[PDB]
């Protein structure tokens, strides 16, 4: 079998998720494997695996992950560590996709020679770096008019920002130049600000996915830049979990609250506010918010919003914070009513220029009306409450709306757009030890990217089996549609949570006993947690993951009244807050169905175009320049789903060669009687002796494709082959030389 | 996409609307009205019976009919005439393709529900439609699943009481006193 005598294998170990072991003693079939570590071991063999085989060195190191004979978790992390630590390598290609690994530390490798160097080579001519993605994306751009889209996921810090400067800096030299790439940057320090949030893993998260499309004119020059944005987490704005904050830019609004222009606001400190206060942490350690807020106003500045746009925006947020002081008493089970002279809602009416006594009615009351008759009624105080939250989560969306339409003003150009190529900066697969709303949409979100990835590869492999004439069939889909069929059809997830929300007196623990109900026991990839039940379990695409029930209803509402819209546009103050209504339904759906809606514009957008994608990924969380920590790693390659790329591959033919470079290779083992000078025929011959299922391997056309064992056992015995010439023929030469000294030991 | 149509046909008020929406935009009297006097001018497009709010205006020449009398139809095709009236007229929305949902009061005959069954399906071709009763709407709409619902309309008044959702079918009381005999 495989495991022969000095065999090499993988064994897991608690403190680098693999470590390299020898196989001692050959295995044969049973329980036991004597192993020795680079020191003396024996591992028990236990129920059924057998330790993953390891590559033959050969094939570490290369360029292209998909070019190893046992593609799996270990070989994989080996090959990576091995690039990033020895070569200071960053960019390794997986399949389609590319892998690029934060180094945290500066590189010469993006000078405009080397831009000019890749310029014009396909992904095969040069080692993998960011411009050869760029690059393929424009020359595919250039073939044929359809849009291209390059799509970078991973969890905040792994670089996604950079990586995209650099790819849009390749597209401003190779066309040269309209001054985009300095306003796009210039545009980030707002983006972060409105956008980005603390979460218990991580400071500076985003929490929406920014679409930025570079447009090109029929020459292909960069006319100038247009940005879109999808999935907003706007359930953050009024609530957070511990060791969480709000939106930076609360924070920087806070702590700038000493200064001259803000005295106005009667700003406090950050844990007066109740929306800020919640989440127990104020302070970032190693950031001033203070001098951020300066950035923040500087890249206004540059990007041209008025200092009465600015005073508008800051006016518009310190009222989201009064607003969020706002308390309600209730004055019986169904009625409830602002104390008199409320400082709260004194302060939010002065900054907004509403009538005080008008949102006091508004807020405690909702209007009812028949085509021919209306009748004003009480809520109780649950319902003021929600209310309240919905309208400060309202207004945050339509400011967040409008500071992004004022961005895009600035960056358009004039000329018509003849076609653009488009960057995706979005998060990727979620999981903490609490696992929430907010992390449920963005594992739905995704689900849904991972689908439409899945869907794209299926496509180029049916293209590239075209191209060699192999029958289709060989190669199977992967479908993660049951994943997505379970959170979104009705009698979803997210349909049973959004009845829940209206139904009379729903909770976490009815919602909860809905879902045991519906699809405890009749879909595989939905389980209870043993000894809770208040949690669930989905199988995702990743991993499985729990969810907690116990969040879900607070997060999930959105209503707004109507009436409570029409005050803030009677107001008369300040220009602002009427212009961002200006704009029925909507003020009806849930936080779940606005994400699902903001979901299937993000794929209509994607679906129109040809997508390339890179993942990002952390190597350690310190940021110590070019060290590397496997068990970091091994959650973000599990996370960005190239383990489980790599295990969809290692199913079908993973591994090509062509048929010159293969018979280069393997003459060793070729008989100089079945030599032909056509090397097909003679590796056609060859294989079969060689090989005994011709299922393990397909001639194509042009390549060799095998399936993952067959190239490293072929390496094996050609190693073996060669081990007992080498030592057969220095037998001889030691012998001869022997016998020489004997010639001498005569003479 | 598709929405429900919710249908409430009481007696005196129809009120009518598409479910999800938070009133309904069809009210209008269920009261029929047909002319009673000689018409005397030639030419005039004079019609043969009126529904609804045409009846209200006209009512000084007319026989005004309640098809409805005490939560029970007693009279089939001037109900039809109210329904067809409803749905062209007044939703303005074709019947094949929305599911409708029915209010009735309980313990009424079943025969107005075999009808009211039978005529949805025949002449509307309506594709689905649900028959529910009156007093466990209020709680829906009330915010309760606990309760002693009273309920009283034109016709017929009714207790049911309701504890966390489940009916006591043994408790419902019915009265057939409420608000047209006190006009009476
Ligand atoms: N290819 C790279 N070369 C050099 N430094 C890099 C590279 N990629 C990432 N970095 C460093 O990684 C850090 C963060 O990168 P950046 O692109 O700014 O990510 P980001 O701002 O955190 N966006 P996000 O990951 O969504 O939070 C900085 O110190 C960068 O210098
Ligand atoms: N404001 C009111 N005060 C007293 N009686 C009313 C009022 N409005 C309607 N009614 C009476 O109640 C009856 C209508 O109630 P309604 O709920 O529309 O009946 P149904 O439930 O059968 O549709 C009529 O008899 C009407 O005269
Ligand atoms: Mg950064
Ligand atoms: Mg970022
Ligand atoms: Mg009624």
């Amino acid at each position: 079998e495989l495991y022969t005598k000095y065999a090499r294998v993988w064994i897991p170990d608690p403190e680098e998720v693999w470590k390299s072991a020898e196989l001692l003693k050959d295995y044969k079939p049973d329980k036991v494997l004597q192993l020795r570590l680079e020191k003396d071991l024996e591992y028990c063999l236990d129920p059924k695996e057998l330790p993953p085989l390891r590559n033959p060195d050969i094939l570490v190191g290369e360029n292209d992950l998909t070019a190893l004979s046992y593609l799996h978790e270990p070989a994989v992390l080996h090959n990576l560590k091995v690039r990033f630590i020895d070569s200071k390598l960053i960019y390794t290609y997986c399949g389609i996709v590319l892998v690029a690994i934060n180094p945290y530390e500066q590189l010469p490798i993006y000078g405009e020679d080397i831009i000019n160097a890749y310029s014009g080579q396909n992904m095969g001519d040069m080692d993998p770096h960011i411009f050869a993605v760029a690059e393929e994306a424009y020359k595919q751009m250039a073939r044929d008019e359809r849009n291209q889209s390059i799509i970078v996921s991973g969890e905040s810090g792994a670089g996604k920002t950079v990586s995209a400067k650099y790819a849009m800096r390749y597209f401003a030299t190779v066309s040269g130049s309209a001054n985009v790439e300095e306003k796009v940057l210039a545009s980030n320090p707002i983006m972060e600000s409105i956008g980005n949030a603390k979460t218990t893993r991580n400071d500076n998260s985003s929490r929406f996915g920014k679409y930025i499309e570079i447009g090109f004119d029929k020459r292909y020059r960069i006319i100038g830049a247009n940005m879109r944005t999808y999935l907003l987490e706007k359930s953050r704005v009024v609530f957070q979990a511990e060791e969480e904050r709000n939106y930076h830019i609360f924070y920087q609004l806070c702590a700038s609250a000493a200064l001259p222009e803000f005295k106005t606001l009667r700003l406090g400190n950050a844990n007066y506010f109740h929306y800020t206060k919640q989440g127990g942490s104020p302070v970032i350690d190693g950031i001033d918010d203070a001098k951020e807020m300066v950035n923040t106003r500087q890249a206004c500045t540059l990007l041209g919003i008025s200092d009465s746009y600015q005073m508008g925006i800051f006016r518009i947020l310190a009222g989201i914070l009064h607003l969020g002081n706002v308390e309600f008493a209730s004055r019986d089970s169904d009625s409830c009513a602002i104390p008199p002279k409320h400082d709260p809602l004194t302060i939010f009416c002065d900054l907004m220029g509403v009538d005080y006594e008008e949102m006091a009615h508004w807020l405690c009351h909702r209007k009812l009306a028949t085509a021919t008759e209306t009748y004003i009624k009480p809520i109780s105080k649950l319902h003021a409450i929600n209310a309240r939250d919905a309208l400060a989560k309202h207004i945050y969306a339509n400011l967040f709306n409008w500071i992004v339409d004022h961005v895009n003003k600035a960056l358009h150009s004039t000329v018509k757009q003849h076609s653009f190529i488009g960057v995706l900066d979005i998060y990727g697969f979620e999981t903490f030890e609490i696992n929430s709303f907010e992390q449920f949409c963005i594992n739905y979100a995704n689900e849904k990217l991972q689908q439409q990835f899945n869907m794209h590869v299926f496509k180029l492999e049916q293209e590239e089996y075209m191209k060699e004439q192999i029958p289709w069939t060989l190669i199977d889909f992967y479908d993660n549609q049951p994943c997505i069929n379970l959170i979104e059809a009705k009698m979803g997830v997210l349909d049973l949570l959004d009845e829940e929300c209206k139904m009379p007196k729903g909770s976490d623990d009815t919602w909860a006993q809905k879902l045991y109900n519906t699809h405890l026991n009749k879909c595989a990839l939905f389980e209870k947690p043993r000894l809770s039940n208040k949690a669930f379990i989905i199988k995702h695409f990743a991993d499985k993951v729990e969810y907690q029930c116990e969040g879900f209803l607070e997060k999930n509402k959105d209503t707004v009244y109507e009436e409570q819209i029409k005050v803030l546009k009677s107001s008369k103050k300040f220009k602002l807050l009427p212009e961002l209504f200006q704009d029925s339904k909507e003020h009806k759906k849930t936080v779940g169905h606005q994400f699902r809606n903001s979901l299937h514009l993000l794929m209509e957008t994607l679906n129109a175009t040809t997508p390339h994608y890179v993942r990002c990924i952390k190597p350690n969380d310190f940021k110590f320049p070019f060290t590397f920590d496997e068990k970091r790693a091994v959650q973000q390659l599990r996370a960005c789903g190239v383990l489980e790329t790599i295990r969809i591959s290692a199913a079908g033919f993973p591994s090509r060669w062509t048929y010159q470079e293969f018979f280069s290779r393997y003459r060793v083992l070729m008989k100089q009687k079945d030599v032909l000078s056509d090397r097909k025929q003679t590796c056609k011959n060859v294989l079969e002796k060689l090989i005994l299922d011709k299922d393990k391997y397909q001639f194509g056309k042009t390549k060799i494709f095998f399936r993952a064992g067959q190239v490293a056992y072929l390496e094996k015995i050609r190693a073996d082959k060669l081990r007992a010439a080498c030592i057969r023929i220095q037998k001889t030469i030691r012998g001869w030389l022997m016998r020489k000294k004997y010639m001498r030991m005569r003479r | 996409e598709t929405t429900a149509l919710v249908c409430d046909n009481g007696s005196g008020l129809v009120k009518a609307g598409f479910a999800g929406d938070d009133a309904p935009r069809a009210v209008f009297p269920s009261i029929v009205g047909r002319p009673r006097h000689q018409g005397v001018m030639v030419g005039m497009g004079q019609k043969d019976s009126y529904v609804g709010d045409e009846a209200q205006s006209k009512r000084g020449i007319l026989t005004l009919k309640y098809p409805i009398e005490h939560g029970i139809i007693t009279n089939w095709d001037d109900m039809e005439k109210i329904w067809h009236h409803t749905f062209y007229n007044e939703l303005r929305v074709a019947p094949e393709e929305h599911p409708t949902l029915l209010t009735e009061a309980p313990l009424n005959p079943k025969a107005n529900r075999e009808k009211m069954t039978q005529i949805m399906f025949e002449t509307f071709n309506v594709p689905a439609m649900y028959v529910a009763i009156q007093a466990v709407l209020s709680l829906y709409a009330s915010g309760r699943t606990t309760g002693i619902v009273l309920d009283s309309g034109d016709g017929v008044t009714h207790n049911v009481p309701i504890y966390e959702g489940y009916a006591l079918p043994h408790a419902i009381m019915r009265l057939d006193l409420a608000g047209r005999d006190l006009t009476d």
